[PDB]
């Protein structure tokens, strides 16, 4: 009847400007009606709640750029509770510095003109220009029986080059940042090679 | 000589660097993280935290800070040194590099008062938990003060002479 130990079992950054964390209901206990999610951060006694329990869904903290700092490290608790009793999840300590993993890049474009042309597009609302962020770039292709895929590491350049039969090429972009982690693959593009 | 050639040399070290504290502080590891809660003789400093208050803070400021967190971290790093005779070989690596960025960017300053590191003793400590509490406090804090640096240095570069683009 009453919760469910619970656990805040990822967090993640896709911009260093906010962040976002994950908790899962908790092994078997009763349905917990409501959500709490309190923590500090050091240098600060202060006790805060999550500002915002909507923008990330689902059993989910978001933290606006107001209220993210890097290099400062944030102890967090997610509070379980019914009309029968309550839990808390063990204290997670978070460093935003260490949880970037951005978005995946857009628009992956590809021409065929002696070599093709690859083009894309950083995730929007990360800041590049100005510094703050540095994002490098990788890329995947692949025939469309073959074994194993390709890899061709881009560094800063939102453009590459290839040089090659006659065939169908599925190609995809991830990008990481200087420090952390590789996004997931963009969704595949299609190009045939004419001869 | 150029603002552009030593600016680029500057990043190349600090993104260097950064890395090597990582790996270091990671193998280091093999609770402490409780205990290096306000365990970093750079926290009296007052570093920009946001990318806001980093576009807030001119090149003068930003660039003074610089140099006070990487002279203070000679004196820590040599003793670390010091004291610990790959976990060595890595430390002997930051503190050279970490000399050459500081001179790299000594040069900037001309073109264009730094707090105290204590924990010496607790380096040196007869209890083996505290002695590891201490070395786990160090190198989360260099692993820190190397990406703050980079990522400072990537930022005034794009600033000065990319104009942010």
């Amino acid at each position: 009847l009453p919760p469910g130990k619970p656990e805040i079992f990822k967090c993640r950054s896709p911009n260093k400007e906010t962040f976002t964390c994950w908790w899962r209901p908790g092994t078997d206990g009763g349905l917990p009606t409501n959500y709490s999610l309190t923590y500090h951060r050091e240098g600060e006694t202060l006790m805060h709640e999550c500002p915002d329990y909507i923008t990330g869904g689902p059993n989910s903290c978001h933290f606006g750029k107001q209220y993210t700092s890097m290099w400062r490290t944030y102890i967090m608790m997610v509070n379980a509770t019914n009309q029968m009793g309550s839990s808390f999840s063990d204290e997670l300590y978070v460093d935003v510095t260490y949880i970037v993993q951005p978005d995946p890049p857009l628009e992956l474009a590809v021409e065929v003109k002696p070599y093709l042309w690859i083009k894309w597009s950083p995730p929007t609302l990360i800041d590049l220009k100005t510094g703050w962020f540095t994002l490098l770039y990788e890329i995947r292709l692949k025939p469309e029986k073959a074994a194993e895929w390709e890899i061709h590491f881009a560094g800063q350049q939102t453009e590459f080059k290839i040089l090659s039969p006659g065939q169908k090429y599925l190609v995809q972009v991830r990008c990481k940042p200087d420090h952390g982690y590789w996004s997931a693959w963009s969704p595949a593009t299609f190009i045939q090679i004419p001869s | 000589v150029t603002l552009r050639d030593l600016f680029d040399r500057a990043v190349v070290l600090s993104h260097y660097i950064h890395n090597l504290s990582s790996e270091m502080f990671s193998e280091f590891d093999k609770g402490f993280i409780t205990k290096a809660i306000n365990s970093c003789h750079t926290s009296s400093l007052a570093t920009p935290e946001d990318k806001e208050q980093a576009q807030q803070m001119n090149q003068k400021d930003f660039l003074s800070l610089i140099v006070s967190i990487l002279r203070s971290w000679n004196e820590p790093l040599y003793h670390l040194v010091t004291e610990v005779r790959a976990i060595l070989s890595k430390a002997v690596e930051i503190e050279e590099q970490t000399k050459r960025l500081l001179e790299r960017m000594e040069l900037i300053v001309s073109q264009v008062i730094y707090p105290v590191w204590s924990g010496l003793p607790s380096l040196q400590m007869a209890d083996e938990e505290s002695r590891l509490s201490a070395y786990y406090n160090l190198l989360h804090c260099l692993r820190r003060d190397s990406h703050k640096i980079d990522n400072y240095l990537k930022l005034l570069k794009c600033r000065i002479i990319h104009n942010n683009n």
